[PDB]
């Protein structure tokens, strides 16, 4: 920690030690259905973007490697989470919009947009934290003599909010001319459909469109993976897996005062304090794993090679495991150095009125002293 | 109708998460009813217009100790058209519907405890939010007009309904007396003891004192 | 705001004004000497045992050792300024069991083997004034490892990296470095400065600093009495605006204050999310594949480094504030308690 | 700009302490002076004749 | 037609704050100790002021500096001329020379470069692609305005920490000096001085 091979006399902070965890849990609830993709995706006909479905899946497991079975796309475009980490955590509420767009209309479907489905057909909020899946369907969803099924608004008086609908089917007057239903020059109807052949060029073409958004909360969790799970484990140095997230501390129970609708603890600086196990309906602490810090006493390098460690802080029924002798200070454990009954001046200084020196006895050892 | 104007007092604040906090003082921006503000205190009786308008969020209340009071319709529009939401309340069981069947082809339906629990004045609060498609219910008992103190209000009760809301009214089964408040976005100031529950709270924009505070 | 009250002094050149009485008046400096010494560890504090946080911190570069190094000379710059200000006296003098100092009581001052830490009346106050936080290793790792209805900030503080250590000399050290310059003012005089300490009576070496003064020593002699009620009334009534107002030594209280809250905002920005999906680096993690988990911790941890060099960087302008205030209160101690100062209000 | 202040609102607490320092610091220049010149207790004046 | 630069800074957040004593209240606090001095002598300083005449005060300067008293009174009228003659020539002196207030012009002139510096790092792209806001927000969607805005405020706040932390540097250097001036007035202006070039 110098980076040199001559060490001087004083006392070094050299690093840091750790109690390593043992054992890995895992707490999943106890949930045992299949989530329907197959039906949202295996589907005869989809719907039009200014009429999208919404699927509500929930109390399922999901597992989201059997979705490149169903459809011939090329990859997911996730935003906020990655398409190989989805089954390593897990949600409560998932849902699955299908719709019906152009080619040149794919790119409207991404958080921020702005454009013509992104306005007033399909509006997805900026905090967006799910995936789109889009492939072509130019066999499905085109005819030699027409597909006028799918339709899609151009007139609106104002802009869309995020994930909201309107299938309503009224004139849209935008002359100064009334009419309330007559299709003149200055009334026109929003709801036009495409014309789609199949001797069009790439672009033109007609792609089905999948949304799934996710909602990552601290609701309890309906929509998880396919992951077993792991009998609790208290007062051990383990890694936890509550719900989808990670981490090591110590687990004990609690006399805490949770509301049955709060699931999670919190610190100031935002971290997790406790957490509620899924399967039984139990608050436990998170505590972490004991540390601190280590330093060492040493006289010359030409001196002596004794060395006095001292761990800053604990009390010496606390060490995990130097030395031989072991010495109380109010600074910490001071394992290594005896302790004698004079007093002399300070020579390496370590706190609280204590100090180390390297002396004889009668035989050269460290000793420290008030 | 008969039409007054009673002082808000702090009778608007709410659990803004699931997350269980202890003695930390939390700044939160979300819709609140600001301190002092204006409520609006109607009278029904019946031997009068009863639609109000949403306007992002609404502050319930009731100070009848017996239950006449059964729901609230919802909705843009009540001319069986659109989705219009429906609570009907008998002392046994709550019932939430979405269809567009008013007060005498189904979405969601909803049976779950009845939000009277209890049968002193009993002074009973609501709070309707409706953001990002959840229809948020808040609620909370409070046996003692609007006093003076703090009531924090639990999300007990949520709706996945996703509609649009407007226009909303109450049902009766004449001497109804309710409150109605508005929310507006604000920023607060809350205040956790050491049981983890909502004591005191500083609206931010009331005067500069309360600024200096938070 | 007045200035002060308006006054005219009669001028005249043939008009002097003597003065035919005295006053003895006892009046309080506080100065702040040392402050809290604190440990950083940026592995607890930027990463938190994430080893991927750890490789991308050892591929970031060497600015730890750095702010470690600081660090540790600001805690070794502390010890030296508490040796420097109260170490000046080579031996531990006692004074005798008669304590009959020519009239002076000087029993608030001198210790009393009643508490078990050897501290006088004045110091009791002075040390019950102060609502020390942050006093060393109180916590040991017991009451942060234990389940606490309301955790506080000493325990937020000290699982993220946050140690504070403790002082190389005790308060029992100190009170015995002031018992012994007590001693030795009151028994010897400014003799105990230079050399060997020699033995004066009180009533002699405060008529040597009236000589120093300009004043005649017959004035003492015939007015001892009036000279020791005086010093005894005004050491009560310092005892008494200590006892009452409690806003006097709101520089020590300060200093507590700005540690306190230097070490509190420090914790706080482990909550911001620098441009990140998310403060926490577990989630990030288990959220992101690796390149994208890469980015988002390379930017956590470019936010965490500069609060933490801004931290350290407050530090070092407030230990070369406190050592110019520990140079001034060592020159005051080295002047005015082992010898006369003729310098005008110093 | 609404949305460089939401990035900076999402960005830290830097601000506050920046505004913290320069206060102290004005408020120690308030002290240099007043520790500098306000010496005296009272106004005095010079006698008409000089 | 031609706008300075206290404008620019004041438009874009940059104020200066009023001292809270006037120079007002400084020439009466330097008149106050200048009646004390020459009226009463050093006794203004320990209790309430004793008036004498300034030859007495004059003769007690003299039996301070190690001269005997009979010195002044038989070459009275030669001090005095000399004293004149030498509040003449400081006189001359700051009338001639204005080099002599180089410390204070240097503070005002470290000041106001640390001001226009701070404006001046407003110009400056950061390695986005315009140093102007308004620009980022026109030209480009929700998400690459997102990283631009974000390259600017990490170099404007880089900017503003440099000033601070310089900022910080100066008023620790001027508190210092601050403290010498308070010592020097303590012990020359209330009292008579027995240290050496001080
Ligand atoms: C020196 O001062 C102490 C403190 O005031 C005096 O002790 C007090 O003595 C009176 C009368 O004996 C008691 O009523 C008080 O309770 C004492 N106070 C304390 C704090 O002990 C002491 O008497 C003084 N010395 C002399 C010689 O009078
Ligand atoms: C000088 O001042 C002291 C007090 O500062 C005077 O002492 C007081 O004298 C009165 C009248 O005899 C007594 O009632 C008080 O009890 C005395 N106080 C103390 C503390 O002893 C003293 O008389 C003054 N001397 C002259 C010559 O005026
Ligand atoms: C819930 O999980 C627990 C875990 O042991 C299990 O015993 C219980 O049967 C589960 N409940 C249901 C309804 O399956
Ligand atoms: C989708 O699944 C159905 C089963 O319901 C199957 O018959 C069909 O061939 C699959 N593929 C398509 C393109 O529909
Ligand atoms: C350390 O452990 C011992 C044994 O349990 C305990 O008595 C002591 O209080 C603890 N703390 C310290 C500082 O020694
Ligand atoms: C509410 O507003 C009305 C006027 O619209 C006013 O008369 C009444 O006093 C207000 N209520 C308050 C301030 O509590
Ligand atoms: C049932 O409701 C839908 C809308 O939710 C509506 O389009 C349909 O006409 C309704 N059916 C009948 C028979 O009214
Ligand atoms: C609800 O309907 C109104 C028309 O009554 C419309 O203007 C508004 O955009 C709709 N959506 C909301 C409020 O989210
Ligand atoms: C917290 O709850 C306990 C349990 O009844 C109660 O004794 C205590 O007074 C409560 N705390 C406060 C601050 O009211």
């Amino acid at each position: 920690t110098l980076k040199s091979f001559t060490v001087e006399k004083g006392i070094y902070q050299t690093s840091n030690f750790r109690v390593q965890p043992t054992e890995s849990i895992v707490r999943f609830p106890n949930i045992t259905n299949l989530c329907p993709f197959h039906e949202v995706f295996n589907a005869t006909t989809f719907a039009s973007v200014y009429a999208w479905n919404r699927k509500r899946i929930s109390n399922c497991v999901a597992d989201y490697s059997v979705i490149y079975n169903f459809a011939p796309f090329f990859a997911f475009k996730c935003y906020g989470v990655s398409p190989t980490k989805l089954n390593d955590l897990c949600f409560t509420n998932v849902y699955a919009d299908s719709f019906v767009i152009r080619g040149n209309e794919v790119s409207q479907i991404a958080p921020g947009q702005t454009g013509n489905i992104a306005d007033y057909n399909y509006k997805l909020p900026d905090d967006f934290t799910g995936c789109v899946i889009a492939w072509n369907s130019n066999k499905l969803d085109s005819k030699p003599s027409g597909n006028y099924n799918y339709l899609y608004r151009l007139f609106r008086k104002s802009k869309l909010k995020p994930f909201e609908r309107d299938i309503s089917t009224e004139i849209y007057q935008a002359g100064n001319r009334p009419c309330n239903g007559v299709a003149g020059p200055n009334c026109y109807s929003p709801l036009q459909s495409y014309g789609f052949r199949p001797t069009y060029g790439v672009g033109h073409q007609p792609y089905r469109v999948v949304v799934l958004s996710f909602e990552l909360l601290h609701a309890p969790a309906t929509v998880c993976g396919p992951k077993k799970s792991t009998n609790l484990v208290k007062n051990k140095c383990v890694n936890f897996n509550f719900n989808g997230l990670t981490g090591t501390g110590v687990l004990t129970e609690s006399n805490k005062k949770f509301l049955p609708f709060q699931q999670f603890g919190r610190d100031i600086a935002d971290t997790t304090d406790a957490v509620r196990d899924p399967q039984t309906l139990e608050i436990l602490d998170i505590t972490p794993c004991s540390f601190g810090g280590v330093s060492v006493i040493t006289p010359g390098t030409n001196t002596s090679n004794q060395v006095a460690v001292l761990y800053q802080g604990v009390n010496c029924t606390e060490v995990p495991v130097t030395g031989s002798n072991v010495f109380q200070t109010r600074a910490g454990c001071l394992i290594g150095a005896e302790y004698v009954n004079n007093s002399y001046e300070c020579d390496i200084p370590i706190g609280a009125g204590i100090c180390a020196s390297y002396q004889t006895q009668t035989s050269q050892s460290i000793i420290a002293y008030t | 109708r008969t039409q007054s104007y009673t002082n808000s007092f702090t009778r608007g604040v709410y659990y803004p998460d699931k997350v269980f906090r202890s003695s930390v003082l939390h700044s939160t921006q979300d819709l609140f009813l600001p301190f002092f503000s204006n409520v609006t205190w109607f009278h029904a009786i019946h031997v009068d217009n009863p639609a109000l308008p949403f306007n992002d969020g609404v502050y319930f209340a009731s100070t009848e100790k017996s239950n006449i009071i059964r729901g609230w319709i919802f909705g843009t529009t009540l001319d069986s058209k659109t989705q219009s939401l429906l609570i009907v309340n008998n002392a046994t069981n709550v019932v939430i519907k979405v269809c567009e069947f008013q007060f005498c082809n189904c979405t969601f339906e909803y049976v779950s405890q009845p939000f009277l629990m209890d049968l002193f004045k009993n002074l009973r609060e609501f709070v309707f939010k409706n953001i990002d498609g959840y229809f948020k219910i808040y609620s909370k008992h409070t046996p003692i007009d609007l006093p003076q103190g703090f009531s924090a209000l639990e999300p007990l009760v949520d709706l996945p309904i996703g509609i649009n809301i407007t226009r909303f009214q109450t049902l009766l089964a004449g001497a109804a007396a309710y409150y109605v408040g508005y929310l507006q976005p604000r920023t607060f100031l809350l205040k956790y003891n050491e049981n983890g529950t909502i004591t005191d709270a500083v609206d931010c924009a009331l005067d500069p004192l309360s600024e200096t505070k938070c | 705001m007045s200035l002060g009250a308006e006054n005219s002094v009669a001028y005249s050149n043939n008009s002097i004004a003597i003065p035919t009485n005295f006053t003895i008046s006892v009046t309080t400096e506080i100065l702040p000497v040392s402050m809290t010494k604190t440990s950083v560890d940026c592995t607890m504090y930027i990463c938190g045992d994430s080893t991927e946080c750890s490789n991308l911190l050892l591929q970031y570069g060497s600015f730890c050792t750095q702010l470690k190094r600081a660090l540790t000379g600001i805690a070794v710059e502390q010890d030296k300024n508490t040796q420097e200000v109260f170490a000046q006296v080579k031996q531990i003098y006692k004074t005798p069991p008669i304590k009959y100092f020519g009239g002076f009581n000087f029993s608030q001052i001198l210790p009393d083997p009643s508490k078990p830490s050897k501290r006088s009346f004045i110091e009791d106050l002075l040390f019950n004034k102060v609502t020390l936080a942050d006093a060393g290793f109180i916590k040991q790792y017991g009451d942060c490892l234990g389940d606490i209805a309301a955790r506080d900030l000493i325990c937020a503080q000290k699982f993220n990296g946050l140690t504070v250590l403790p002082p190389l000399l005790t308060d029992e050290m100190i009170a015995q470095y002031t018992s012994a310059l007590l001693a030795g003012t009151i028994t010897s005089g400014w003799t105990f400065g230079a050399g060997a300490a020699l033995q004066i009576p009180f009533a002699m070496q405060m008529a040597y600093r009236f000589n120093g003064i300009g004043v005649t020593q017959n004035v003492l002699y015939e007015n001892q009495k009036l000279i020791a009620n005086q010093f005894n009334s005004a050491i009560g009534k310092i005892q008494d605006s200590l006892s009452s107002t409690a806003s006097a030594l709101g520089k020590l209280q300060d200093v507590v204050n700005h540690n306190a809250q230097a070490l509190n905002t420090l914790v706080k920005q482990l909550s911001s999310k620098f441009g990140a999906i998310s403060s926490v680096l577990n989630d990030i993690l288990s959220r992101l594949d690796k390149v994208e988990a890469e980015v988002q911790i390379d930017r956590l941890i470019t936010g965490r480094l500069q609060s933490l060099q801004t931290y350290v960087t407050q530090q070092l302008i407030r230990a070369a504030e406190i050592r110019a205030s520990a140079n001034l209160a060592a020159t005051k101690m080295s002047e005015c308690v082992l010898g006369q100062s003729k310098r005008v209000d110093f």
